[PDB]
């Protein structure tokens, strides 16, 4: 409470949540966030 | 809780390699252009867990249409320039900061010098010499700009790598 | 890197295992770096304190060097005596004097101290800090918890784990070190800083002794740090209970500009400290009495 420090640890728990790519053929995105898909 | 950190900068600067070396202790041997990747890690801050969300964005001009969709709710930026590319360092001033200031004016940002280990490498210094950045030059630009601070690192050797994210994380949580 | 550090530490500690002459290891408290036990010397029955710090559970292992080197090379009436250190398994154990009066924290959370007692404490800490600062040692973690008391009320400075050294070759430190509510604003701003950070922290401790707690304590630590960083220096809430002497003192401690903050040596000559009671006057405030 009063003895809480600001130590920032090394990272842990890697998580690759999104990988967007670009179709060479169809000029299209693959692996968009579904939120963005409406916008463009 | 959760910190959102977006990494932008000129292409080839070393944004992905920075993130992959930090999160997994590996270097991607090849160079593949990023379109968009989102990673997450847990980071302990005084024994309390936070999710550090990391938004790896395209530097290449091809995917401009996409990039600022990353920007809403951003807690901190890393505006990256390779310290062996003066063009990328001038684009911090000319382009990147204007972008993030417009979309996210209250959001703190750090200037991140990448690839500092090639400051010794003679191969690349020859092409800097024939065509005719130091901490003191970047630190001025950080104080002017006004970045939270300047930090620098090498994704290969990991020198000051942890410190990049340490200062980014503190920047986010203070503001 | 774990083994290299363990071997480094091996060469710096005293050889052997203090379990060979100590009995009855009982946990007395916890800290950030590890736990403190009381133990008994088998031959004599004398109590000692033993600080145990696991090498694997430190965010910056290099800071463990301070736990040995400081009490070793800076013996002083107002510094906690360190007898020996050892490497037991994956732990640094430091054996030191047991201070029976406890921490100043226990006093300021359960009682209000008068100005003669406050001046006595401040005087002792500044005597210690002036000696440390003259050698370029910055404590970096001054607060009520780091001040321990003897039975008779003499004040000693402890918790040297977060120390750093300055010199002509390295006049400033950059590290984010300390405890949020006591951290100096220049340190939080991530500017280079010097021994002046300890004086701010001492100022925050004087606020502890008058108002019971540091400024912004009811807030979370990270928001408090932003407040310390951006706001003007914090004020005493119990202004009704405070002298112009004390207010004048505290104004020399809580100066945002490190350059205009008073030094320890400068503060030893301050009039407020002329009010200092002797060791005895702090004894009634202890939990026993
Ligand atoms: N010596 C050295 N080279 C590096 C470092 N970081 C990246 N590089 C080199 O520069 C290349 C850039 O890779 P990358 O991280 O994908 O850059 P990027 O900023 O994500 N490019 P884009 O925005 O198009 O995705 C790497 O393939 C590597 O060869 C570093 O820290 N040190
Ligand atoms: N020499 C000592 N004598 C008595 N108590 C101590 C001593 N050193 C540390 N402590 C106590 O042990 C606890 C943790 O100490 P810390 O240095 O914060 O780690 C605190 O409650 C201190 O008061
Ligand atoms: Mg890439």
């Amino acid at each position: 409470k009063r003895k809480k420090r600001v130590e920032i640890s090394a990272p842990s728990n890697f998580e690759h949540r999104v990988h967007t790519g670009f179709d060479q053929h169809e000029q299209k995105f693959t692996g968009l966030p579904r939120q963005w898909q409406s916008l463009i | 809780q959760t910190i959102k950190c977006v990494v932008v900068g000129d292409g080839a600067v070393g944004k992905t390699c920075l993130l992959i070396s930090y999160t997994t202790n590996k270097f991607p041997s090849e160079y593949v252009p990023t379109v968009f990747d989102n990673y997450a890690v847990t980071v302990m801050i005084g024994g309390e867990p936070y999710t550090l969300g990391l938004f790896d964005t395209a530097g290449l001009e091809d995917y401009d249409r996409l990039r600022p969709l990353s920007y809403p709710q951003t807690d901190v930026f890393l505006v990256c320039f390779s310290v062996v590319s003066p063009s990328s360092f001038e684009n911090v001033k000319e382009k990147w900061v204007p972008e993030i200031t417009h979309h996210c004016p209250k959001t703190p940002f750090l200037l991140v010098g990448t690839q500092i280990d090639l400051r010794d490498d003679p191969s690349t210094i020859e092409k800097l010499a024939k065509n005719k950045i130091t901490p003191e030059t970047a630190e001025k630009l950080a104080r002017d700009l006004k970045a939270v601070k300047y930090v620098e690192c090498s994704a290969l050797t990991q020198r000051g790598l942890k410190n990049v994210f340490d200062e980014a994380i503190l920047a986010a949580l203070l503001e | 890197s774990h083994e290299q550090f363990r071997a480094a530490l091996q060469l710096v500690v005293d050889p052997g295992d203090p379990r060979s002459y100590l009995d009855n290891f009982i946990k007395i408290g916890e800290g950030s770096t590890g736990i403190v036990c009381i133990a008994t010397v088998r031959s004599s029955g004398k109590l000692v304190a033993v600080k145990k710090m696991d090498l694997r559970k430190q965010q910056r292992r290099e800071l463990l060097f301070n736990e040995v080197v400081i009490m070793r090379d800076y013996q002083h009436e107002n510094v906690v005596e360190m007898y020996n250190s050892y490497l037991v398994g994956d732990e640094l154990w430091v054996v030191m004097e047991f201070l029976e009066g406890g921490a100043l924290t226990d006093i300021v959370t359960h009682t209000r101290m008068n100005e003669e007692q406050i001046a006595a404490v401040c005087l002792a800490v500044l005597q210690a800090l002036s000696v440390l600062h003259a050698q370029g040692v910055i404590h970096r973690d001054i607060k009520s918890d780091s001040i321990l008391l003897t039975h008779d009320g003499r004040v000693k400075l402890s918790d040297f784990g977060f120390c750093a050294q300055v010199s002509k070759e390295v006049p400033r430190r950059k590290s984010l070190v300390g405890t949020p509510y006591w951290m100096a604003p220049e340190l939080i701003s991530r500017l280079p800083y010097g021994p002046e950070v300890d004086i701010w922290s001492l100022g925050i401790m004087v606020i502890e002794m008058v108002d019971g707690e540091p400024p912004y304590f009811n807030e979370p630590p990270l928001k408090a740090m932003k407040m310390i960083r951006d706001n003007l220096p914090p004020r005493l809430k119990n202004l009704h209970k405070v002298s112009p002497s004390l207010k004048g003192f505290l104004d020399r401690l809580l100066v945002r500009d490190p350059a205009q903050r008073a030094t320890a040596a400068e503060l030893l000559k301050h009039p407020f400290l002329a009010k200092a009671g002797p060791p005895a006057s702090i004894v009634p405030l202890m939990r026993q009495n």
